[PDB]
Order: structure tokens, then C-alpha cells, then sequence
């Protein structure tokens, strides 16, 4: 067996919360659609789809490892109700996988599996991206007026 | 099959571990970690114990 | 909520069926691709996908009746150790799955939500054409043998 | 005649309320054009046509069934007098569609015209996406408020 | 309001003649396409939906001149039971409206409403090629005989 | 076993009408040609690919049934001696498939196999669309006369 | 009436033999379809095919001839159990098939019918193509052996 | 909303029925309220 057994626990830690976030975000998705707010739709679906192929990367990197991925533990779902809280429990969902995800890197590093490593950066590069998003919109609702924030989100792009 | 994913424990491994001496589930529990994470597998690991001991009378 | 509280929950419980199936199949998926079987891989990553799409389904017409989509519970994976064992616990989730969508079906009918009937007996179809593969492949390693069927496998089409 | 009394009657009561639909619609739509609300004008005038073409299907249909379409009598349109009435309008006039639409094929499912059956399931297919569009425009009108509502549907 | 208000009245009575020709044709159209006298069947579509544009044309310029358009009160459908009877209907049916059309341009030239006026002498300039149609068909009965007639109306092009 | 016992004998039972219907079908189209009458001979003769269409799906169903679809008894050809004749033959014909296809979807219906009712229900829909042709057939002979509608048959579309 | 009547009689019995290989090669077809074994499956399909083309153009000439082709009488089928005696039955029935083609051309000659006799060369060409292709596939499951020659007919060319 | 199409009659109107009386019974209705 190749993989070191704490940095296959660390990459099914990961796993986990991206399949958290896989569901989550879908469902919000999906609650945008219904309420006709298209455009916030569109592009949650494309966040959950995201977090699905950074699911998959983590499997198969796994699998390469000689490790079992868990696809069976799924922890909390974070939802919202309305479309600032949906947003807000986005962040906290992130806020937590990119804690993960530092401390992931930190124990590649020391057992020196650098390519574990380079897969982990490339997925918090785009959980931050994630996060600069979700404080971008939290503050435009603040500066435009929640009103008008979502009216801007009825018709995709 | 694995009867455990979050620990990867087969049924084979779950009769492997009473063949090796543990009585109950919770002592194949120690000895192979089943049923320790998300605990959805417990039942069916339960079963396969209670099968397996009593295939061994 | 204009949907029928019990429709909800066969919906809700065939969605619960999917989401067990999508993780069962994408992890049989890459296993197969881990062991150099693409053939089965690939084929089974599309069971996946097919999966989701009616997942997807499933979410938007329980959000149209009024009802909450569940995406918390996922119930028990069944994962093969070897091709022959991964086949045949797919077709046994599947077995159960097709079962459950006769009695949602059943249900619709009698308080007459014929659309939601319809998606249903659509996602059956799918399933029983999967039932149908499943037992075909299970035919076919007796037919050829096990060792002539997994090298048919072994690279994609 | 090959084709059922009752069915025939239930088939032409759904004419009637398609009939009523495309009617209303379609005077809703020039209203909306009227006022400069552009992209609701369009959007009513597409669920007008959408009616013409299951009333076409139904005609075609009794006629198949050598029944006599009914044409002829128009029942009560509903015509509102601002967007959310308006909007309100067509969703109560949907409500009763819908509620037709079930009662119909219980009885063509009780005398084994399944082709009559499936016909109406597609229309009710349709008539259910239409309400979950009017539901959505009301709930929007809530969110985002009246004005800006109306401004989204300025322009196409 | 802007419009003058027996103007109003006039288009609205044709609005009202043009409504009774869209479903008295469209009928017709589709006992014909029943029949299998398809060529017959399409040209009546083609009559129809005729008289659907005409009806939007007054409507819009009812709806400019702030009046309200009626399309609740529906007359009369002057449906036959044979071809030759159905094509009679039909004529009966354009003498009416050619008649209101008549009485209702010279009250709009009365009040100088000029624009009304061309509208409706477009529309009448269509109602007697519609009335040239129908008098040739009838003539063409006469003339090659019915069976014949029907027979050159079987299949459309 | 996954079929149940008498869903698949309603299978073999439509699927020996359509049998009866192919060869039917295929001889009219063929004597129609032998007489010239062109245009009937080549929509008949779709009318015998459809039914084989129809027959294909009947058996790939009733094998994924674990049945034995019934390729061998053969029922009786209503074979025509004039254009008339044979047309009234196809309807009649028609008219008992229609009443089998009825059954079979009643039986599918108790039993639960959704698929199969859907199958059968399509089959229906083109049965009944052939239904439609052959009576408005007889009527045109009716309304154009014979000899006219034989003439409008000699040449193909 | 134009043709010798023993020449009708040994054109329905041609007719005869090749209906009862459409429906042999087509139930053999759909079986070796819901095994897997599609390359076999697709082979067979266009046998099938090819002998409703022979019985179209015997049917043709038969009533050119002025006789009546018999589309009434089906004969046995043979079907078999697994994919040797599959073929072996499809070979049984080719070679009586051949004898009874050879048998109709003595007769055509005798009588100066050339053209039939033509016509039905040129089924025998095709025939005894199909038993080349039998005795080789039967042949091939002697060299390579049965699980190897099923193996290399599941997929499709 | 319009209780009569035919004469333009709103429901605040009435707190009609002369031309084609599809509406009457709705008219009467708003009135006995
Ligand atoms: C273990 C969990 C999952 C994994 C690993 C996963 C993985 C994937 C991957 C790799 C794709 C292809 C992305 C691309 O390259 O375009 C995909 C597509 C998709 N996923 Fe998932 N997925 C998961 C769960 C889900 C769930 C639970 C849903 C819905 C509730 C979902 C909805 C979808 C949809 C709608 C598509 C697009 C499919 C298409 O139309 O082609 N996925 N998924
Ligand atoms: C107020 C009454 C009606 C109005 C104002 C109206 C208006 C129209 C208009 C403007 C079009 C588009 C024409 C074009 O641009 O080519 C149309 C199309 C059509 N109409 Fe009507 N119509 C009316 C009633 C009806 C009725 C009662 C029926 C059938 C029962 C009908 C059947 C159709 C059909 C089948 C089309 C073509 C739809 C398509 O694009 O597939 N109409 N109508
Ligand atoms: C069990 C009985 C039969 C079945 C299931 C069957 C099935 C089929 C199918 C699936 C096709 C392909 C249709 C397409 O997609 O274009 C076909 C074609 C055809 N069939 Fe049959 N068939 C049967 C019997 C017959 C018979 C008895 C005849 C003639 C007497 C016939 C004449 C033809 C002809 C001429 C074609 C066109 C072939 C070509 O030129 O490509 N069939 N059949
Ligand atoms: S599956 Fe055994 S603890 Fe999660
Ligand atoms: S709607 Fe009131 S009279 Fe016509
Ligand atoms: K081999
Ligand atoms: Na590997
Ligand atoms: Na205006
Ligand atoms: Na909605
Ligand atoms: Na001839
Ligand atoms: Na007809
Ligand atoms: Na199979």
C-alpha cells in the first residue's frame, strides 16, 4: 500500500465536505429556479458541478493511493431559506472546507506527498474563488438594495 | 462485500475477525474499526456477527 | 402546497433511492478505472450521470408540489470487492428501486397527479433498461466465462 | 360512433376552457404591449398560442371520435385591470383547467380510451407548467417588489 | 379617452365578425382535414388564421384609442354539414362583415379618423378576395362537376 | 422470472395481430401495385413496415420478460379482391387489434408493469391513426365516386 | 391467366420456405440481442432482412403470373436453445431450402419461363452465401472455441 | 377586475349585462354582497 494512512484520511475529509457541498448547493440551485431567480440559479448549479469534479479527483486520487474513497458518510447540509441566508451558509460551508484543506496540505507536505499536495492547492484556489464570490454578492446586497440584488438575478446571463 | 465503507471492512473481514478469536460485535468493532464513523452499517455488521457465531455451534 | 403530502414522500423516496445509486455507481465506476477495466468504467460513470439527471428531476417537481426536497439522507451504498460481486449489487439496488417506483406510481393514480406519475414511469423505464444491462452482463460472464468478459473490458469503445 | 358520449362531453368541456384561455391571454398580451410592459406582452401572447394549439388537438380529436366540436359557446373571460390582477386572473382560470383536465381522464381511463387519456395528460403537462410560471411571477412581484417587477418586463 | 366613441363601437362589432370567421373557419378546416379533402382543409387554416391577424390589428387599435376590446361576446357560427353547404356558410358569413365594414368606414371618415379607416379598408380589401375565393369555388361546382371537385381537393400543393 | 404469466400472453397475443397485419398489409400493397393504383400500393406498404416496427418492440419486450415471443402461429389474412374490399378488410382487421390492445393494457395496469401499459399504449395511438385513414378512404369512395378515387391513387405522391 | 401453374405452386413453396426464415432469423436475432451477443444479433437482423426482400420479389412475380402468392401458411420454425444449435437449425433449414429452389428451376426450364427461373438463381446465390456464413461460424467454434468465438461477437462492428 | 367585457364594467364600478349576459350572474352577485 503506497498511500500514508493519515493523508488518505485527510483526502477522504476533503471528499466528505465536497459531497456536502455538492448537495447543498444543488438544492439551492434549484430553489433559485423555482423562485425564478435564474441567473443565481445558473450559477449555483455550476458551483455544485464544480465540487463534483473536485469529488472525483479526490476518488480517483484515492484510489491510486490504495485507499477506499467514502461516498457513504455525507455530513450537515447547510440551507437556507431566503437568499441572503442561502448565500451565508454557502460561506460557512467554505469557510470550513478551506480550514480542512489547510491542514490537509500541511500534513502532504510533512510526509512528503507533494502531488496529493498540488491537488489540494488547485482545489482551495477554487474554494477561495468560491469564497471571493460569496462576499462579493453579500455586499451588493448591501450597496444596491436587496430589492434590486435579486431583480438582477431573475433573467440569465 | 464491503459491509463498513468508512473503515473498508469486508464480511469476510468481519468472520476473519471472529474465526481469530472476538465474541461479539463490539469486540470485532475494536479489533477491525467497523461501525466506528458514520455508523450506518452497524446493523448489517450485527448481523453478520450474530451469523457467523452461529454457524460456528 | 397544492402536492399531495404522501406524493411528497414517494417522491422524496425514490430521490433517496438515486442519490444512493449515483454514489454506488460513480465509486464502481472509478474502481473499474483504477483496475484498468475502462470499458466497465466508462459505462458505469453514464449509469451515474443517468442517475442525476433523474435526481435532478425528482428535486424540481417535489419543489413545484411545495414540498422539501431531501438531500440529508443517503441510505446504504452496496460495494462489490470484485466485477462479478460490483454487477450484481447494482442490480439488487436496482431491484429494490424499481419495486418502489411501482408504488409511487400506484399512489399517483389514486389521487390523480398524472404528471407526477408520468416522470415516475419515465425514471422506471430507465431502470428496467439498467436491469436489463445488468442481467445481460451477468449472463455474458457465464456465456464467455469470467476471464474473456473482463478482458472485453479492459479498453473503451 | 366509435367514440364514448361522456368522453366526448368532458373533451368539449376542455375545448370550452381552452377557448376561454386563448381569449384571455391574448387580450392580456396587447394590454401588456399597450402599457410598454413588452417582455410580459410576448410572454402572454406565447401562452395564447400554446391554448390555440391544444384546442386544435381537441378539435381534431372529437372529430376523430365523431363527436360535434363546440366552438360556439365562450365562457367567462377573466380580465384584469393591472399586472397582479392580471396574473392572479390567469392562474384562477388555470386552477379550474387543471381540476377539469383530472376529472376528464378519470373517466377516460374508466372507459379504456387511452389515447384520449394521454392527450389530456399532455395538456395537463402544459396547463401545470403555466401555473408554476404565474406562481413563480406572483412570488417575484414579492421579492423584488412592484416596480422593479414591472421594469424587468419593459423591454424583451 | 382618446378615441371617438362610436369608432370604438364599429371596430369593436368587427372585431366581433372577424371572431365568429376565426372559429367557424378553423372548424371547417378541420372537418375537412377529417374528411381527408386536405387541400380544402388547408386553404380554410390559411382563412383562419387570416382572420386571427385581422383581429389583432383591432384589437391593438381599439387598445390605442382607449377603448376596451370585446372578445367575450361571440355570435352566431354559421357551420355546414357538406362541402358545398360550408363554403355558402362561409359566404354568407363575408357579405356580413363587408356590410359592417362598409357602414363602418363612412363614420370614420366622418370624424377624420383616418387611420382607423385605412385599417379597415385593408381589411376589407382581404374579406373580398376571401368572398372572389368562395364564389369561384361554388362556380367550380357547377362547373367540373361535384365528385370532381372534391376529387381535385383531396391532396394538398 | 421477472414477467408476470399473463402480461406476456397479452404481449404474444397483440403481437400475433400485428403479424396477421404485416402480411395483410404486404399482399394489398402489392396487388394495389400489380393493378397500378401506385399510391395506395406505397402507403400500404408503410402501413406492413409499421406493423413490423411494432412486432420488433413486442418481442425485445417479452424476451427482456424472460417470455418467449410467439413467432409461429400465424391467425387469418383478410385478403381483399377489390379496393373497396381490402380497405374494409384492414379496418376490420384494425378493429379487433384495437379491442386486444385495450385488454392487455387493463391487465398491465393491475399487475403494476407501467412499461409495458406505455408500450401497448403507443401501439394504440398508430393503430388508431390507421383507424382514421381507412374510414376517411371509404368515405372519399363515397364522396368522389369510385372510379375518381381510384384514378387519384394511380400515381404516387 | 399467363403462368404454368406448377411454376405458381413452386414459387409459393419458395415463398413458404423464406417466410419461415424471416421469422426464424428475426427471433434468433432479438434472442442473441437480449444475451449480448449483438454482433451475432446484427448479422442475423440482415438475414432477416435479405429473406423478406426474396419473398417481395417473389410475391411480385407470382402475381404478375397471375397467381396467388400465399402469405397464409407458415411452416416450423426452428429455434434454438444456445448459439451452436442456433446456427445449426438456421443451416437446417438453408439446405432444404436449396434443394427446394434447385427443384423449381428443373421445373422453369422445362416450361420456358426463364425469367423465374432467373429470379430464383439469384435467390440461390444468396442462399448458399448464407450457408458459407454458417458452416464458417460453426466451423470457427471448433478452431477457437466456444467461449473465444462468443466473446468476439458481444460487440458490434 | 372586469365583471362586464361588452360595457367595460369593473367590479368598483359596481360598489352591464345589456349586450351578451354572459355576466349577469356575476354582476348579480357583486351586487347581493
Ligand atoms: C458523489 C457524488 C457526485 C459526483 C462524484 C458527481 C460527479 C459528476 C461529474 C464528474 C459530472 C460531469 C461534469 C462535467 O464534466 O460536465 C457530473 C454531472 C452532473 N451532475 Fe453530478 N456528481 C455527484 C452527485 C450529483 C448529485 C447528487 C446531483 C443532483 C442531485 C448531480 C447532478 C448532476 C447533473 C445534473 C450533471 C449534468 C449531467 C448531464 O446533463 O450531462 N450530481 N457529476
Ligand atoms: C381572439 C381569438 C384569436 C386570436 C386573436 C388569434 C390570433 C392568432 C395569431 C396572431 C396567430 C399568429 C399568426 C401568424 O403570425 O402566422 C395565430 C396562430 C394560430 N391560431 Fe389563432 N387566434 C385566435 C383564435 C384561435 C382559435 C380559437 C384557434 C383554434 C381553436 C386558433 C388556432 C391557431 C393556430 C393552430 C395557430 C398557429 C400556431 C402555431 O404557430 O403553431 N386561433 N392566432
Ligand atoms: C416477424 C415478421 C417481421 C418482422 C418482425 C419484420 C421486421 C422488419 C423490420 C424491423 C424492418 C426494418 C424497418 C425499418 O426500420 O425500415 C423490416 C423491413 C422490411 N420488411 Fe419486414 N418484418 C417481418 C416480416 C416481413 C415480411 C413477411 C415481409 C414480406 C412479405 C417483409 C417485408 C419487408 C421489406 C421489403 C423491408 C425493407 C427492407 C429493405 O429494403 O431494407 N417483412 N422488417
Ligand atoms: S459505513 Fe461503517 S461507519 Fe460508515
Ligand atoms: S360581458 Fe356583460 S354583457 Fe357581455
Ligand atoms: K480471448
Ligand atoms: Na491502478
Ligand atoms: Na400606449
Ligand atoms: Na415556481
Ligand atoms: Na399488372
Ligand atoms: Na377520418
Ligand atoms: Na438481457
Amino acid at each position: 500500500m503506497k498511500g500514508d494512512k493519515k493523508v488518505i484520511q485527510h483526502l477522504n475529509k476533503i471528499l466528505g465536505n465536497e459531497l456536502i457541498a455538492i448537495n447543498q448547493y444543488f438544492l439551492h440551485s434549484r430553489m433559485w429556479n423555482d423562485w425564478g431567480l435564474k441567473r443565481l440559479g445558473a450559477h449555483e448549479y455550476h458551483e455544485s458541478i464544480d465540487e463534483m469534479k473536485h469529488a472525483d479527483k479526490l476518488i480517483e486520487r484515492i484510489l491510486f493511493l490504495e485507499g477506499l474513497p467514502n461516498l457513504q458518510d455525507l455530513g450537515k447540509l447547510l440551507i437556507g431559506e431566503n437568499t441572503q441566508e442561502m448565500l451565508q451558509c454557502d460561506l460557512n460551508l467554505e469557510l470550513k472546507a478551506t480550514k480542512d484543506l489547510r491542514e490537509a496540505i500541511v500534513h502532504c507536505e510533512q510526509v512528503h506527498d507533494y502531488v496529493s499536495r498540488d491537488l489540494l492547492k488547485d482545489i482551495l484556489e477554487s474554494e477561495e474563488e468560491h469564497i471571493d464570490y460569496l462576499e462579493t454578492q453579500l455586499g451588493l446586497i448591501q450597496k444596491v438594495g436587496l430589492e434590486n440584488y435579486l431583480q438582477s438575478h431573475m433573467h440569465e446571463d | 462485500m464491503y459491509v463498513c465503507l468508512c473503515q473498508g471492512v469486508t464480511d469476510n473481514q468481519i468472520r476473519d475477525a471472529i474465526y481469530e478469536g472476538c465474541c461479539s460485535y463490539r469486540e470485532v468493532r475494536e479489533a477491525t474499526g467497523v461501525g466506528t464513523q458514520c455508523g450506518k452499517c452497524a446493523s448489517l455488521a450485527k448481523q453478520v456477527v450474530r451469523e457467523t457465531l452461529n454457524d460456528l455451534q
